């Protein structure tokens, strides 16, 4: 039943190595959409059951930006201005592209 | 009228022409009354003669369309870092929205992999 963390751990590590051999490959891997839906789910903790998890939450952020640089991974990002303008000025980067240019 | 056209491109290609060889390959591309299997290689010639010369914004074209049809992303790879290589940040950031959204994640992915940082 509950088997989502694992099978995502699993895909990442897979799609990074098929990012490093092959660079010229853009489509879709049927189980990326799984993976990256199961990533989502685990790092929305904090707003499905209020965790403050920190390592957790690094290394998952970790595997979903790891194979954004291959595929399209169009969702992934932090969350608005509401904890980087009003915590230290340190808030997880994410969409540093879209932050820095249009 | 098509290989002597090719023969003429690639000799004005390896002798240091830009304007001529691309001039003989766009006459070459559209006299092809061959219809054939083996018109890559027409095609792969002008898109490296586009990407050896430029100037126009007309070298994009050639390069999403080449890799559309089959998998030659290598000619689209050496054409994006020719491009990247001429002194065109302003004009090669607009002529890649213009193209497909796969070519465009794949020539990105292909042009992040460097382990070569310079000035």
């Amino acid at each position: 039943d509950w088997e989502t963390s694992g099978l995502v751990y699993l895909d990442y590590i897979r799609v990074i190595e098929m990012l490093r051999h092959i660079q010229q490959v853009d489509c879709s891997g049927n189980d990326l959409e799984q993976l990256h839906i199961k990533v989502t789910s685990l790092c929305s903790r904090i707003e499905q059951i209020q965790c403050y998890s920190a390592k957790d939450r690094l290394a998952q952020s970790d595997m979903a930006k790891r194979v954004a640089n291959l595929s399209t991974p169009d969702p992934q990002r932090v969350p608005l201005r509401l904890l980087a303008p009003h915590i230290g000025r340190l808030p997880m980067p994410e969409d540093y592209a879209m932050d820095e240019l249009r | 009228r098509l290989q002597y056209y090719d023969k003429v491109l690639r000799l004005l290609d390896v002798i240091g022409l830009p304007e001529l060889v691309i001039q003989l390959a766009t006459s070459a591309i559209t006299e092809a009354g061959d219809d054939w299997k083996s018109q890559a290689t027409l095609r792969t010639c002008i898109f490296k003669h586009h990407l050896d010369l430029g100037h126009n914004s007309q070298a994009y074209e050639a390069l999403t369309q080449i890799p559309d049809s089959s998998r030659q992303l290598d000619c689209l790879r050496q054409l994006v870092v020719v491009l990247c290589e001429r002194s065109q940040l302003q004009d090669l950031v607009e002529f890649p929205y213009v193209n497909l959204h796969n070519e465009v994640v794949g020539i990105i992915e292909s042009r992040a992999r460097a382990v070569d940082l310079m000035t």
